[PDB]
């Protein structure tokens, strides 16, 4: 099986800047090397086939180069809709082999999160468990800290976080912190607060509610 | 030209799964479909294809003795069967068209052009559990946020739409996280102007196909 060593495993650049990805093969694969782009959630789309030929529909900034073993996928000025994972693949031998894959991220200017807090619905409460949700909407960069406080008691180990993929148009992130308590623990305290820290905020903001 | 694959399934360790892939566009030979798997967040693995001069199947060494590929030409669909399932085989399985180009001596060196949407096969002994959907109700500027909370389901594939596909802007459905109970939970939120609270009804549509569970849970103040 033809070893296909792709580099780098991940990269990030500003919108407009030039990026390159590398694929070196075990032995001569002639020209039979193809590049695929997989945006998050979708199947891979062919991008460049036979090393250098661009499959129409794909913008001009993408470009292919190489012959023999050393191949390079160049994209000339990276755009927000290029957030994806890119794969090289050889079509020389019967047993097709892929590259490791390269995740491409976009760096942008800072953008402050909008913060929302959500109390548990009346119907979820009726089934013994209760979860509180905090939402950080459309912020860059990713690094952010959310803290939960029940009656000013700082929580730990009862929350989990999800974060979306980089948005294809504005390049921001969004984050959901879900705090789960037993219904009994929920009805024993009154004030629930979500404290979020970020680079786009002069000082932390807290969204909160009382149970009534 | 399109290829449409079967649905997400759950198989218990040691059983077998048979995925389908149907060509539904121009003229497409099902014997020209190959199969590529993508373990969760882990890159692509080629499984097998059909050699065009003998129309005999060739499989990657990892799957030989476990994989069987077939193709019905009138039906215009291609099948991939993977037996003796273990936990590593939990993955998204893609069918891709391998139309012949740059051929020599009966072997071709082309690419994979049309890809299927991919079916997600989860192997586990845990039972399929349906989700419970709860509303996340609203309460700067003039923008406000609402949402649905999809909780306590298994396996993973769950889809959420807003207003039966109408609402497409400002919606964020987060990746589902695995709770301590071994069941999945995610949230789907979307931002809206405050003006439209009451003067617009927002309804989310959750579909957890492995448990055959569609639900529409209305979110309002």
């Amino acid at each position: 099986d033809i070893q296909m060593t792709q580099s780098p495993s991940s990269l990030s650049a500003s919108v407009g800047d030039r990026v390159t990805i590398t694929c070196r093969a075990g032995q001569n694969i002639n020209n039979y090397l193809n590049w695929y782009q997989q945006k998050p959630g979708k199947a891979p789309k062919v991008l460049i086939y036979a090393a250098s030929n661009l499959q129409s529909g794909v913008p001009s900034r993408f470009s292919g180069s190489g012959s023999g073993t050393d191949f390079t996928l160049t994209i000339s000025s990276l755009q927000p809709e290029d957030f994806a994972t890119y794969y090289c693949q050889q079509s020389h031998s019967t047993v097709r082999t892929f590259g490791q894959g390269t995740k491409v991220e976009i760096k942008r200017t800072v953008a402050a999160p909008s913060v929302f807090i959500f109390p548990p619905s009346d119907e979820q409460l009726k089934s013994g468990t209760a979860s509180v949700v905090c939402l950080l909407n459309n912020f860059y960069p990713r690094e952010a800290k959310v803290q939960w406080k029940v009656d000013n008691a700082l929580q730990s180990g009862n929350s989990q976080e999800s974060v979306t993929e980089q948005d294809s148009k504005d390049s921001t992130y969004s984050l959901s912190s879900t705090l789960t308590l037993s219904k009994a623990d929920y009805e024993k305290h009154k004030v629930y607060a979500c404290e979020v820290t970020h680079q786009g905020l002069s000082s932390p903001v807290t969204k909160s509610f009382n149970r009534g | 030209v399109q290829l449409v694959q079967s649905g997400a399934e759950v198989k218990k360790p040691g059983s077998s799964v048979k995925v389908s892939c149907k060509a539904s566009g121009g003229t497409f030979s099902s014997y020209a479909i190959s199969w590529v798997r993508q373990a969760p967040g882990q890159g692509l693995e080629w499984m097998g294809g059909f050699v065009p001069i003998s129309l005999t199947a060739r499989y990657a060494q990892k799957f030989q003795g476990r994989v069987t590929m077939t193709a019905d030409e009138s039906t215009s669909t291609a099948y991939m069967e993977l037996s003796s399932l273990r936990s590593e085989d939990t993955a998204v399985y893609y069918c891709a068209g391998a139309l012949p180009r740059f051929c020599s001596g009966g072997r071709c060196s082309g690419w994979f052009d049309p890809w299927g949407q991919g079916t997600l096969v989860t192997v586990s002994s845990a039972s399929t559990k349906g989700p419970s959907v709860f509303p996340l109700a609203p309460s700067s500027g003039g923008t406000a946020a609402l949402g649905c909370l999809v909780k306590d389901y298994f396996p993973e594939p769950v889809t959420v739409s807003w207003n039966s596909g109408a609402l497409t802007s400002g919606v964020h459905t987060f990746p589902a996280v695995l709770q301590s109970s071994g069941l999945y939970s995610l949230s789907s939120v979307v931002t809206v102007p405050s003006s439209s609270l009451g003067t617009q009804t927002y309804i989310c549509n959750v579909n957890h196909k492995p448990s055959n569970t569609k639900v529409d849970k209305r979110v309002e103040p």
